[PDB]
Formats: C-alpha cells, sequence, structure tokens
C-alpha cells in the first residue's frame, strides 16, 4: 500500500525511458485505494489511458475495488457501464467489488438484483460472494433474516471466518438479544476452527490486557500481513465494530493505535494550522464513535497545554460525486455516527451548506463545548 | 458567510507556500481541502501548478494538471501560461505545442501564448524550433508583434540562415508591416 | 410590428435622396431616417456573414469640398476662381494648427456660388439651435460642466474664432467678401460645421497622392460607435468615396450603420470637437495618485478579458453564462488602475485586500468633491425635456464621468469575491 514508493518507481521508470506496461497501473490503484487518495489513483488510471495500452480486465477489477473502498456508488455504476462498451466480460471479482461498495453505501435493493444477475450469468459465486450476500442483510434491520446464508456457509463448507462471526455477534448485540448471544460467542471459542481463530475471542472476553497478556495478541496482529491490506483492514474494522457496540469502549478503540503504528489505517485524522479534521469515509459506524472519544480527549490533553484552534473542524464521513446531494443523509454510517455525537456533545456542528457530505464546526463554536 | 471566512483563511496559506515554492506543503493543504470539505477550486489548483513551475518540475506541473483536469474544472488561463514558459525554456517544443492545442479546444485566445513560446526559445538557444513554431503559427493567421519579427530576422542572419529569414520577412509583409533598412541590412550580411 | 431600432424613427423627405440622385449618388441597401437627434442611417436588408466587403454608399468627388493638408494648397473640386479675394484669407493661416478655419471659409464661399450642391444641401444641415458644438455655448453652460480645464479650452477657442472675423471682415473689405459673413455668428456656425463634420483621408486623384481634410455629403449622417459596423474607402478610378460594410459581420434589418470617428481618444476630445460623450469610452482615464496596485493578470481572468494590452476584448464563448457587467468600462478600467504584475508568482489574497480598500477610498473622495450626486443629475436631466442642446450635453458629461467612477467601485469589489473561489 505504499504509494510514495510507487510514485518514486514511476518517476525512475520515466527517467529511464521505458513506457510503463499494463499491470503496473492495476497495483497502484489498489495501493491508493487503501488510503482513499482517489484523485491520486485516478491519475494513475489516466496515465494508463494516456499511454493507450489496451487495458486488461485486471485493471477493471482493480479499479472497481479501488473505487469501492470509499463507497462511491455512482463512480462504480459509471465504470461498470463503461466496461460493457469497452468490450470486456464481467467476472466474479467485479460483482464482488460492486456489492462491497454498495454495502458501505446506500441502495440495499440493488445488491440482490446484482446477485440474481450473477446467477443468470452463471457467475459461479465464490466464498467472498457468499460473504457479501450474507453482509447484504447485515447493515439493515434483518437480524433473523441473515441466517440462511450462515447455514449455506456451514453446509457447503467450513464455518465462516471471524469477520462474519463477530459481525453476526455485533448484529445480535444491536437488537434486544444480549444474553442469548453469549452461547454463540462461546461457540466460536470452543469449536474446531483454525489455531489463530481460537485465541481470537479471549482477547475481548475477560481482562486479557497487561504488559504480558496483551503481548500475546501482538503475534496475531503482525501475522495477518500476508493478506496484503485486502482483508486485514476488513478484519480490524469488524473487530472494532463487534468490540465497541457491546463491550468496553477503552478496550475496543485501542486497536487503532497499533493499526496506525502498523500503517494500515492512514489519514484517520488530519492535523494542520488551517484545518483539523477526521476522515471516516472508509469506516463503518461504531468505531467512528470511539476515536472521537479519544479525539476530544486528545484535544483536552492539548487544551491545558495551549494551542491555536483550527478555522474549521470537519468530519469526512461521505465523499465522492454524490457529496452535493440531499440523498447523503440516507447513508448507513450517517444514521449512527450522528447518533453518538448527538448524545455526547452539544451539537453546534451539522452538515455544511456548501457541501452536504460531512460535519463541520466553526472556531468559536468549538471553543464553547471544549470549555 | 462562514464559508467565506474559512475559504479566505485557508487560501492565505496556500499562497504562502507557493511563493516559497514547497509543492509538498500545498499538497497537504490540498488534501486538507477535501477534509474540511472546502470545495476544490480552479484557483486553488493554481497554486500547485506554480509550485512545480517555480522549480522546473515538468512532471509535477503536469501532474497537478492531470488531477484538475480529471476533477472537471476548465483550467484558469494563467496556469497554462506558466507551463508554456517553462516548457519553452527546456526546448520541449512539441510538448509546448501540444498544450496550445488544448487551450484552443477550451475556447481560449492563443495569440498571447504563442508569442511567449517563441520568445523564450530564442533566449534559451533553440532557434531552429523557434522558427518552426512561428511559421506554423503564421499559417494559421495569427499575427505577431513587431519586436518578435525583428528578433527572429536578426538572430537568424547572425547565425547564417538566409532561408528562414526571407520566409519571415515575406510574412511580415503579407500581414502588413513593410520592410525598412534594418531588415535589408541584415539580409545582405548573409548574401555578400 | 417587429421591434427594430429604426421603428421608432420617421422617414425623411424624399428630397434628401433626390437632390443627390440626380447627380450621381447611389445608395444600396440603406435608408435614411430622422428623429429628435437628427438624421441617421439604417439597414433595410439582411446580409449574412460575408467574404469581402459590400458597398452601402457611393459619393462622387464633385459633390464634396476638399483642401490639402500640406502647404501648397490645392482644392480638388476647385470651386474658387483665380484672383478671388478669398484665397488671401485662406493663405494667411498657420499651416499646422488651423484647418478648421480654412475649411470654414470654403464652405461660406460655396453657399455663394451658383449651381453648387451645397446651396441645396445646406438646408439639411444643423441650425444654430440644433448643433451641439460647444463653440456655440454660453457662460452658464460652460459652468455646468464642472470642469475647469475643459471650460477654459472652450473659451480660448471661442475667442480665436471672433478674432478671425474681426481681422478679415473689416470695413474696407470688398462686398464679395462681406456678403459671405455679415454677422459674426455666421462664421461661428461655419467653424462648427467644419469641426463636427470633417473627415481626414488620403486621396489619389490622377497620379497625385495627397492627404486631405474634406467635408463629404451623406456620409456625415453616420454615427459613432466604438464597435463599428462600417468603414471609408477611396476608389480612384471613378473618383468616388465608398462607405463599406466590414467583412464577416452579420447585419440584421432595422439595425444602425455606424462608423468610428477617432480612435484611441478620451471623452474630453469628443466634447471639444463634437459635443458628444459616451458612458463607455474604452479609452478614458481616471487618475489615482494612490500607491496601491492590484495584480493585472487576475483582473483579466475574473472578467474574461483576453488580448494584448493594446487590444482587450471580452471573450464571450468563455462566458457561457450570459453576462453583461463586462462592458467598455471594465475594459477602460483595466488600463487605468495601477497594477503590479511580476514574474509568475501568485498574489497573496490578504495582501491584495489592503489594496482594494485603499483604492476605493480614493474613489469615494473623488465622487464627493463634485457638487451633486449621480441621482441628482438624472433629475435635472429629466426635469426639462426641451432645453438648450448644449446644456443637456453638459449635464450628461457629468453623469457619465461619475457613473464610470461608480462602476469601478462596484467592479473592484467583485474581484474580491472571486479571488477566493
Amino acid at each position: 500500500g505504499l504509494h510514495d514508493d510507487a510514485k518514486r518507481i514511476l518517476l525512475h521508470m520515466n527517467g529511464q525511458g521505458l513506457v510503463p506496461s499494463s499491470k503496473v497501473y492495476t497495483g497502484v490503484i489498489e495501493a491508493y485505494g487503501q488510503a482513499a487518495l482517489y484523485e491520486e489513483a485516478v491519475v494513475a488510471f489516466n496515465t494508463m489511458n494516456e499511454v493507450g495500452s489496451r487495458p486488461m480486465v485486471e485493471t477493471f477489477n482493480s479499479l472497481i475495488h479501488a473505487f469501492a473502498k470509499g463507497g462511491l456508488y455512482k463512480e462504480s455504476e459509471a465504470i461498470w457501464f463503461r466496461m460493457g462498451e469497452v468490450g470486456v466480460p464481467r467476472n466474479r471479482d467485479s460483482f464482488n467489488g460492486m456489492i462491497e461498495g454498495y454495502r458501505q453505501g446506500g441502495q440495499f435493493e440493488e445488491a440482490i438484483k446484482a446477485y440474481v444477475e450473477m446467477e443468470k450469468a452463471r457467475c459461479d459465486p465464490d466464498e467472498r460472494t457468499l460473504e457479501a450476500v450474507l453482509s447484504v442483510y447485515c447493515f439493515a434491520g434483518l437480524v433473523d433474516e441473515s441466517e440462511e446464508q450462515f447455514q449455506e456457509i456451514k453446509s457447503l463448507g467450513i464455518q465462516p471466518s471471524i469477520i462474519c462471526c463477530c459481525m453476526m455477534l455485533a448484529i445480535y448485540a444491536k437488537s434486544e438479544r444480549w444474553n442469548m448471544a453469549h452461547e454463540l460467542l462461546n461457540d466460536v471459542m470452543t469449536n474446531k476452527t483454525s489455531d489463530m481463530h481460537q485465541v481470537i475471542g479471549q482477547m475481548i472476553h475477560g481482562d486479557f490486557d497487561d504488559e504480558n497478556n496483551w503481548q500475546m495478541v501482538e503475534y496475531v496482529f503482525d501475522k495477518l500481513n500476508s493478506e496484503g491490506c485486502g482483508l486485514s483492514m476488513r478484519f480490524y474494522n469488524t473487530l472494532i465494530e463487534a468490540l465497541w457496540w457491546l463491550g468496553q469502549k477503552e478496550r475496543a478503540a485501542r486497536v487503532l493505535n497499533e493499526a496506525t503504528k502498523r500503517g494500515l489505517f492512514p489519514e484517520l485524522f488530519r492535523r494542520n494550522k488551517l484545518v483539523w479534521s477526521v476522515d471516516v469515509h472508509r469506516m463503518w459506524p461504531g468505531g467512528a464513535c470511539t476515536a472521537i472519544s479519544v479525539w476530544l480527549n486528545d484535544m483536552e490533553e492539548l487544551f491545558h497545554k495551549g494551542e491555536e484552534l483550527p478555522q474549521l473542524a470537519s468530519v469526512v464521513v461521505v465523499r465522492g460525486q454524490t457529496e452535493k446531494s440531499s440523498i447523503t443523509r440516507d447513508f448507513p454510517v450517517a444514521k449512527a455516527a450522528y447518533s453518538f455525537l448527538k448524545d455526547t456533545v452539544s451539537s453546534s456542528f451539522c452538515f455544511p451548506g456548501w457541501n452536504k457530505g460531512r460535519i463541520v464546526c466553526q472556531k468559536t463554536q468549538l471553543k464553547r463545548i471544549f470549555s | 458567510g462562514t464559508e467565506k471566512v474559512l475559504r479566505l483563511v485557508f487560501m492565505e496559506e496556500l499562497m504562502e507556500r507557493a511563493r516559497n515554492a514547497d509543492s509538498k506543503g500545498v499538497s497537504q493543504v490540498i488534501y486538507d481541502m477535501i477534509a474540511a470539505g472546502l470545495s476544490p477550486g480552479p484557483r486553488s489548483f493554481h497554486g500547485f501548478v506554480v509550485s512545480h513551475v517555480l522549480n522546473r518540475d515538468n512532471d509535477g506541473a503536469m501532474h497537478a494538471l492531470r488531477r484538475e483536469l480529471s476533477e472537471g474544472l476548465r483550467p484558469l488561463h494563467e496556469t497554462f501560461l506558466a507551463l508554456v514558459r517553462l516548457f519553452g525554456a527546456k526546448g520541449l517544443a512539441t510538448r509546448g505545442l501540444e498544450i496550445l492545442a488544448a487551450m484552443e479546444k477550451l475556447k481560449y485566445d492563443i495569440r498571447q501564448a504563442w508569442l511567449v513560446l517563441v520568445e523564450e526559445l530564442v533566449r534559451s538557444n533553440h532557434l531552429e524550433d523557434a522558427n518552426k513554431v512561428f511559421l506554423k503559427g503564421a499559417e494559421g493567421g495569427l499575427r505577431a508583434t513587431d519586436e518578435i519579427y525583428d528578433l527572429l530576422i536578426e538572430q537568424d542572419c547572425k547565425v547564417g540562415d538566409h532561408s528562414n529569414a526571407l520566409t519571415i520577412a515575406y510574412e511580415m509583409e503579407a500581414a502588413g508591416r513593410m520592410a525598412t533598412t534594418f531588415h535589408f541590412n541584415c539580409l545582405l550580411s548573409v548574401q555578400a | 410590428p417587429h421591434d427594430t431600432p429604426a421603428s421608432q424613427l420617421e422617414l425623411a423627405d424624399p428630397d434628401f435622396y433626390k437632390i443627390g440622385y440626380v447627380r450621381s449618388f447611389r445608395a444600396y441597401g440603406i435608408e435614411f431616417r430622422e428623429g429628435p437627434d437628427g438624421y441617421g442611417v439604417f439597414a433595410s436588408r439582411d446580409v449574412e456573414p460575408l467574404r469581402r466587403a459590400r458597398v452601402i454608399m457611393e459619393i462622387p468627388l464633385e459633390l464634396m469640398l476638399t483642401i490639402s493638408k500640406k502647404l501648397p494648397w490645392m482644392f480638388f473640386p476647385d470651386i474658387i476662381p483665380v484672383g478671388h479675394p478669398i484665397f488671401d484669407i485662406i493663405n494667411s493661416t498657420n499651416p499646422e494648427t488651423d484647418s478648421d478655419l480654412r475649411l470654414a471659409c470654403l464652405l461660406l464661399y460655396a453657399f455663394d456660388c451658383k449651381d453648387n450642391f451645397w446651396q441645396l444641401y445646406g438646408d439639411f444641415l444643423p441650425s444654430d439651435d440644433e448643433c451641439t458644438s460647444f463653440l456655440l455655448a454660453t457662460e452658464e453652460d460652460l459652468l455646468e460642466l464642472q470642469d475647469e480645464k475643459l471650460a477654459s479650452t472652450m473659451r480660448e477657442q471661442q475667442q480665436r474664432a471672433l478674432e478671425f472675423w474681426e481681422k478679415n471682415w473689416h470695413s474696407a473689405v470688398p462686398l464679395k467678401i462681406k456678403r459671405l459673413a455679415r454677422d459674426p455668428e455666421r462664421f461661428i456656425w461655419a467653424m462648427c460645421i467644419a469641426q463636427s463634420r470633417s473627415i481626414n483621408l488620403q486621396m489619389r486623384i490622377g497620379a497625385l497622392v495627397q492627404d486631405a481634410n474634406l467635408l463629404v455629403p451623406y456620409a456625415d449622417m453616420m454615427n459613432h460607435s466604438f464597435q463599428p459596423n462600417c468603414f471609408f474607402h477611396w476608389r480612384f478610378k471613378d473618383r468616388m468615396l465608398e462607405v463599406m460594410i466590414n467583412a464577416g459581420q452579420r447585419i440584421r434589418k432595422g439595425d444602425e450603420m455606424t462608423v468610428d470617428y477617432m480612435a484611441g481618444q478620451k471623452n474630453n476630445f469628443f466634447m471639444q470637437r463634437y459635443g458628444f460623450s459616451s458612458p463607455v469610452n474604452p479609452w478614458d482615464v481616471i487618475h489615482f495618485t494612490g500607491d496601491a496596485k492590484i495584480h493585472l493578470d487576475t483582473f483579466l481572468s475574473v472578467f474574461n478579458i483576453s488580448g494584448l494590452p493594446g487590444e482587450y476584448y471580452h471573450n464571450s464563448r468563455l462566458s457561457n453564462d450570459g453576462d453583461s457587467f463586462v462592458d467598455g468600462a471594465i475594459i477602460a478600467a483595466a488600463r487605468t488602475l495601477p497594477t503590479w504584475s511580476d514574474g509568475d508568482l501568485p498574489p497573496i489574497p490578504s495582501l491584495e485586500r489592503k489594496a482594494v480598500k485603499e483604492l476605493q477610498e480614493e474613489c469615494h473622495q473623488m465622487l464627493a468633491e463634485f457638487p451633486t450626486t449621480s441621482d441628482e443629475d438624472q433629475k435635472i436631466l429629466d426635469s426639462m425635456p426641451d432645453c438648450r442642446r448644449t446644456l443637456e450635453a453638459a449635464i450628461k458629461y457629468r453623469l457619465h464621468r461619475k457613473l464610470l467612477i461608480e462602476k469601478v467601485i462596484q467592479a473592484l469589489d467583485i474581484y474580491q469575491d472571486r479571488i477566493l473561489f
């Protein structure tokens, strides 16, 4: 996911003289996709366009994933429509990325239609596709409905991974089912799954955190680098989701520290003389609440110390072409991030009039709640 | 109202950097822009172009442009201009010529710019291309300043190129300005 | 009916054209109409964009009155006889500055010479009441202008004209000379007609190419514009002046055909020669002694002015959204305001804000120094519809100067808003 190095490599290749080949672009956009530097990614694709080298489907299934990392559904629809006229087929990972982008965004109705289109085109749905179909019924109020896919996963193959178990646990905890979900929690901790899947589950239950006990999960945190930022960020996001909603807030939102020290969660926070904001465009609802808790306090820590306040403090929740729209409030994250803030702090902050895609606070207004 | 105060405050910063030429500083402010949700602006991109421009980064200047172009804003006139000035120093004639074509497509008057490319190339010692740029321009119908015509005729004669010089003199005439003893004397130098 | 500029006005007598048509004057695609202002020339047909120029009027040499610019004085229509007393008066004039006087004398002779078109045409020329020239203005009108320098010049000019009449129209003059200008107001009408209606062109008659000052009939009915539809050309072979439509310009029926009297000049000159003033004179100057300077390039960019410094024009294709604020006056503004343009370094936004206010301050000072405000002036103008023509002119000069200072204030502000997107 390093892109500074990708830019240096591109500069050195241009200085050499050899024209860059097709695959190079695919990777970069994937690297940038993780950090949400869409514009930076866009220029890379465009350089692929500028060269005029024919683009392999690989470039397209990389671009759909790079644009699905943020949640821009209009860009996904545009690139999907352009893929139909460019003369390439739509493979499995393309539909997977489309549904993944639709998940963090709105339009929950198009997911089942795209899946029935996969079934019509004989897409041979894979494990990631079935996980996405199960997650289709996750963000919505369909707790008891999201069980037939679980049975299909348990029957056609092994039990689903932890990114699904903890997700279903958070779903059960979101409704009025607290103690009946403890047996399903012990299930994932007393089954015959992988070795690392057993130690995961005791890191949330009990205390398990000290100078030595919390050092045991460091190995599990560092061993998951083989995925290549594909499911690692997904795993951390699902862990935070299942940890913060029902559990200890100080215990849940502490993984972000080691995640930023690792380099897998960039730009979670912007700090400058003019601006001081937080970007959660590639995050789900629960954890957003947590960082904020730290954020307020991090500031408070600075508050006695003394420092000039920013001119505008923003909360980057939703980006893209859709930003200038009144349909923005319908977003999945929007329903709950606002909620946490509504309970915790006096709400001077609300959607800007120039762009209805974030939450901003004026300078004088920020000072009042701080005091 | 509030936007105004903030938009105004942010910009003073971009400029502060641009003048001291830290392209990187701007880049953060540029990302900062998407965070505050401050709208991307053609004017805002301008500072970035200048930053690479100040420091001879062709790739960089182009890089910025590529982003703005992608955003969809039609670029401000001055930006394109600085690019030409820089490209010109460096003899990048074809590339400079390419910028001009685009300026035209976006409905702009290209006369002022064409003169700039030709002028600089002579100071930067690439006369052969300068002559070639002028002639192409002349065919189109673009008129030229008196000072430029004179520079090209004098310079060419000092190096020794009679051919290019007479073609230019003939064109001054067709456009309207007529020769004076200065122009003839230069031509005679190569002839004798 | 269709709305056209011509519709408001009424057609002139058939005789304006007939007197000319019997001699060889021909008009093509044109009419002539009259109104309170006076005669004007309008279109009667549609012309699509054209490859080369098209003739609207052809006027022969004999109808005109002409004198050469340089010292041997050669009069081409040649009305004056050899040995007549008028030549001595024309010869005794400074070769370089007074051509108005020489032309006046010739016109007066023409009115006394039989079978000269002018005896007939002069009836159609402006009377003492209907001419706007300021030579014919009282002390009061001169006062209303509110400008010391314009006022002074005018008085020096009024005196120069009287002095000539006294020196040459003395008691002992032969009657041929006396009849031509018995009272001094007649000389003044003549100088007024010469200054307001003269054209300068280069003419080739036979093999002689000379530059001349001429009074030409029927082409004086055209009006000024700074964005002109037509031009003047000499056709040597048939000895005629051609008024011609510019290449490439669409003209629609009912439109006004216009020509440009002098190029590059301020409103002070138009008043001295013609008694006319324009709200939009692209070349007018407002003077700021104030130190501050806004950056030039940006000015042009916000208001889409393109071009070299000498020639600035608004590109309208760039301005897809229909705009109107940018006009002659914003162009005028560009040239006048003091500006700093250095290298390529971009202007600091806060830094320039200081400049805008300091400049505006000077504008407020300027407007205040005058006796009345712009709205007050309109009131005086609206109050009396029928009034000495020279007086309406003076008030209108004032309204116009003030209005340009006001436009600048409005404009400098818009710069501010757009610097920061």
